[PDB]
């Protein structure tokens, strides 16, 4: 971000750094493909960058806004942040997990499967598919 | 004819997707009064130094998304 640009439009915010990096870097050659996307911005892929970045306070919020419909999940980010990251109901995680397996795990955008993955736990084989970019 | 129409109209269709307009304004120079009195006959049968030019900006600069900027880069190969 501090070099050229625009100098990014709006203000130095974390937030939008992040914006920055994913699209001015490489997710667009020249724009596309599989993420969801909503008024021009991958929103899981921002949750994933911000939750690898350490910010994890501006991921939940980004999901709050979200406009989306996996919002039980929403619920589970928050308690994951508000505790001391071993989010750990003796309630509600088992039923994430369920979620996880029938819904999600076969099918979905790449960054939503990590979310939902790093943040649950989910599924102990471990992988991410799609993007797992470096060391 | 038809495929060479084909091709400019494609590349429109990229343009279309996004933040074509910012590059546009920074990069037109002298050649720019040439760009503006481009009929859409000049792209059918093609003026195609700037618009390699162009092309390279769009890829080069994040505005190309994902599908679109790998387009490009194959059409800089193929016709380019």
């Amino acid at each position: 971000v501090f070099g050229n640009l625009h100098q990014l439009g709006g203000v130095p915010g974390t937030y939008q750094l992040v914006r920055s990096f994913l699209n001015i870097k490489l997710p667009a050659p020249l724009p596309g493909l599989q993420d969801g996307e909503v008024e021009g911005h991958p929103v899981w892929a921002l949750i994933y960058y911000c939750m690898r970045c350490g910010d994890l306070l501006a991921a939940s919020q980004v999901v709050n806004r979200a406009q989306h419909q996996l919002g039980e999940f929403k619920t589970w980010f928050q308690e994951y942040m508000n505790s001391k990251d071993r989010r750990l109901s003796p309630a509600t995680e088992n039923k994430l997990r369920l979620h996880y397996r029938r819904a999600l795990r076969n099918n979905t955008d790449p960054y939503k499967r990590a979310v939902y993955c790093i943040i649950g736990r989910c599924d102990v084989t471990d992988n991410q598919s799609e993007v797992a970019d470096k060391t | 004819l038809v495929r060479k129409s084909y091709q400019a109209l494609a590349l429109w269709k990229l343009l279309c997707e996004h933040q074509f307009t910012i590059i546009v304004a920074e990069l037109q120079k002298e050649l720019q009064e040439q760009l503006k009195i481009t009929t859409f006959k000049d792209l059918v049968i093609r003026d195609k130094e700037l618009t390699g030019a162009l092309i390279a900006s769009l890829i080069n600069c994040y505005i190309r998304d994902n599908a679109a900027v790998d387009g490009i880069s194959l059409h800089l190969q193929d016709i380019c």
